[PDB]
């Protein structure tokens, strides 16, 4: 029986917890709290506008995110950045979608 | 008097919202009484060209037209032939292009490839490549930049699409970026932004650098604080 | 017929743009099936050097996959229990085929495996008298495989409901792979012709839409359908009875689970 | 008459290992007694020839006369010249054959590029290209071996060559091998040659592996604070 604390979609945190059970004795059952955090190795300060650079530092605020800008991307919500296409000697200012199959239009 | 018609690609079709069909024709001199009137299917001709060119280093002459046709007529894929009749042609002539019915639509696989390690050790040039493959139809267009604002159109070359081996529905094409080496180190954002009409957005991005493609070092900083949490 | 607890306990969408054995050669137009593509059964050096050293652990190996297979079939289509049983038989038929070494995939598993086993087989049953060659033993031991990978679909949701293979393996991998190719198109087909119907046929927008929508769906299938049409033509003459059939009536006719009729596919792709 | 006596390529010069001048007759009526043969410095006369078709659907005659001759005939500049006999012109068909001398002559530099990681990421194939850049003579042949074994001519595709943008002498061209993502993540070892003239060689050859763009240095630092 593992319970979900909280679970910030685009951080990929995943706070759980779960009362392991020994043997029926006075308590000395092993509280544990199990995360489960997927670092990108490859996502920038904004994972949307591709100009920033990439990003060293890796900040996990357990407190912050049990109750601003993230790493993961998500998979049911859009991130468009705008971008400049052009084609001759005029420019059309154009949207694009950063990551392929997540909110594709149906 | 040779004729060749380029058929209009979707990034005209898309960026312009207008698409205008021309049929340059080669080998042909300089007369100045050009009055291409592009038809439908049917006998009844609908619109005539706005400029035509007249300089040429060959000293030659090119009946290039122009008309404006809404572009659900486009995707329809009726018959539109450049009626010329110029005076330098002997005989008329037609030239048929169209819309060709039978062409899949699939999700283009965009990747970006960085430059080779060696390529860099030689510290002359580097050359980076996107990885365009499994698009129909055929026509294609990429645009690079840096850092935002576009790129000169002299910089990179865009190769002719070819179709797939393993899949012959499918096509690829491919499109290298030469840079300099000491543009490469404290590597800016190099972007492969491509459109199609398979695009759930119309236009994908794909960002390469020197710590992202092929990075040498890893180099992260993974900090946790309050893990007794709330 | 349920398998034992025991033994239970012991064990996209692109069809194009897969990778065939010889494509130019033979099997001109053969697709691959998404769920071919995505089976879970990767068998590589490292992994037979670390089972061949104790007597049992390939087999296992094998059912462990196959097991893990079917959860993922499972999981995948738990909307209805005909597909995911369909799916089911389909992926023992092609683990079959490929433990055979009738696999026309060019990945080095489907090509490696039959000497994986072959080589397992002869390393330890010098004198065992069971048989060591690869198409006995799928023979002899099909229905192993079949109730670990009952099993292994039994732990996804406990599902009480068991099937049979019911003569599955025999078939040619490209039948198989056209059967699945052609249940899918008809069901997409159905529901297509049903939704255009409802709302073309008793506003412009929406049936300008479905239009769209119809013709691109068309224009892909229409070349698959092509693909797999002269890959057919190419593949028929070497069963007599398979050669007499058009694909479409033989889709129509000996195929009972494709629910494939007249207007639902000769008369929509042969016209 | 259309004699159109294209030279060979380079590519089909290192293909089938041997050197077959071309001197074939288009859209010409089929006729006899045509006496075709070369003529070369020095007055030698080598030829054999077959692949004579009386009836073509166009009515051309074929007149293909593919002859072999060494390639130092060709590096001596022997001027390999047709003398198709044909009725109508009593006077042979003089059709000369010689590299274009004078051209520029720069080795192409062959990068291997290692494959997308999102492409493996999504299991399910593996296409390395070979992007072969810097030749002016724009004569390149791409084949492609695993284990020293060539592979089949459909598995590979090649794009011809095309002018590059900032160096106008130099051209450059590219090839991808498709093959599964497991085969890559195997360990095979794929070879890409590269044939060209400018070479000193001839050939150049490149190897890509698992082991050719991983991350040489993991710098992770676990840091774990209870305190705000
Ligand atoms: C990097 O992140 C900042 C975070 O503030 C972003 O800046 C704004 O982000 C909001 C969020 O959608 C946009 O509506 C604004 O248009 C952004 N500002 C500008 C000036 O574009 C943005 O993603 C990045 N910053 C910049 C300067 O581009
Ligand atoms: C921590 O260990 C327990 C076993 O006591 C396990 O059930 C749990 O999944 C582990 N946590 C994570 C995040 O894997
Ligand atoms: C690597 O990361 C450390 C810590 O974040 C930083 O001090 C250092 O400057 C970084 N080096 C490079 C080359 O990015
Ligand atoms: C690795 O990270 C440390 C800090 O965590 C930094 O000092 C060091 O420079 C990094 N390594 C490299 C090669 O930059």
């Amino acid at each position: 029986e593992r319970i979900v604390l909280v679970d910030n979609k685009c951080k990929c945190a995943r706070i759980t917890s779960r009362i392991i059970r020994s043997s029926e004795d006075p308590n000395e059952d092993i509280v544990e709290r199990n995360i489960r955090i997927i670092v990108p190795l490859n996502n920038r300060e904004n994972i949307s506008d591709p100009t920033s650079p990439l990003r060293t530092r890796f900040v996990y605020h357990l407190s912050d995110l049990c109750k601003e800008t993230c790493y993961t991307y998500d998979r049911n919500k859009c991130y468009t950045a705008v971008v400049p296409l052009v084609y001759g000697g005029e420019t059309k200012m154009v949207e694009t979608a950063l990551t392929p199959d997540a909110c594709y239009p149906d | 008097i040779r004729v060749f018609a380029i058929p209009p690609s979707f990034a005209s079709i898309f960026l312009t919202k207008s698409t205008k069909l021309t049929c340059l024709v080669t080998d042909l001199t300089t007369y100045d009484s050009v009055t291409i009137s592009w038809t439908r299917q049917n006998g009844e001709a609908v619109k005539t060209h706005t400029n035509i060119s007249e300089s040429h280093p060959n000293a030659t002459f090119s009946a290039v037209g122009e008309a404006s046709i809404c572009e659900d007529d486009w995707n329809s894929g009726e018959r539109f032939t450049c009626t010329v009749t110029h005076t330098d042609l002997p005989s008329p002539l037609k030239q048929t292009i169209s819309r060709p019915k039978g062409v899949a639509l699939h999700r283009p696989d965009v990747y970006l490839l960085p430059p080779a390690r060696e390529q860099l050790n030689l510290r002359e040039s580097a050359t980076i490549t996107c990885l365009v493959t499994g698009f129909s139809p055929a026509d294609v267009f990429v645009q690079w930049m840096q850092r935002g604002q576009p790129l000169s159109p002299e910089k990179y070359v865009t190769s002719a699409p070819m179709p797939e081996p393993q899949a012959p529905g499918r096509y690829f094409a491919h499109s290298i970026l030469t840079v300099s080496e000491e543009e490469w180190n404290t590597g800016e954002t190099y972007t492969c932004v491509v459109a199609h009409e398979a695009l759930p957005n119309r236009v994908t991005e794909r960002t390469v650098d020197k710590s992202t493609g092929k990075p040498t070092l890893y180099n992260v900083s993974l900090v946790m604080s309050d893990t007794a949490g709330t | 017929k349920c398998p034992t607890e025991e033994i239970c306990k012991d064990f996209r969408n692109n069809w194009l743009g897969s990778s065939v054995k010889n494509f130019s050669s033979d099997n001109k137009g053969v697709l691959v099936p998404p769920r071919r593509q995505s089976l879970c059964l990767r068998i590589t050096l490292q992994d037979f050097r670390t089972k061949k050293k104790k007597e049992g652990d390939f087999e296992k190996f094998i059912y462990s996959y196959a097991s893990s297979e079917a959860r993922k079939l499972r999981t995948i289509h738990n909307n209805n229990l005909e597909k995911a049983h369909q799916a089911i038989r389909y992926s023992f038929a092609d683990i079959g085929n490929i433990i055979r070494g009738d696999d026309m995939m060019d990945t080095p598993t489907s090509k490696e495996t039959i000497t994986y086993l072959e080589k397992v087989l002869k390393i330890y049953n010098e004198n065992n008298d069971k048989p060591k060659d690869a198409k006995k033993w799928w023979t002899e031991n099909r229905h192993h495989v079949w109730e670990a990978m009952m099993c292994g679909y039994q732990s996804a949701q406990k599902d009480n409901q068991c099937t049979g293979y019911g003569n599955i393996d025999d078939i040619p991998q490209f039948l198989r792979w056209f059967r699945e190719w052609g249940t899918y198109v008809c069901e997409e087909s159905e529901k297509n012709m049903n939704t255009l119907k409802a709302v073309c046929f008793p506003e412009n927008e929406m049936c300008s839409s479905t239009l769209k929508k119809y013709e691109e769906w068309y224009n892909k299938r229409k070349t698959e359908w092509t693909e797999q049409s002269i890959k057919y033509n190419n593949d028929k003459i070497n069963y007599t009875d398979i050669k007499t059939l058009s694909p479409s009536e033989y889709l129509i006719e000996k195929c009972p689970e494709c629910k494939c009729t007249k207007k639902n596919l000769q008369d929509v792709f042969e016209l």
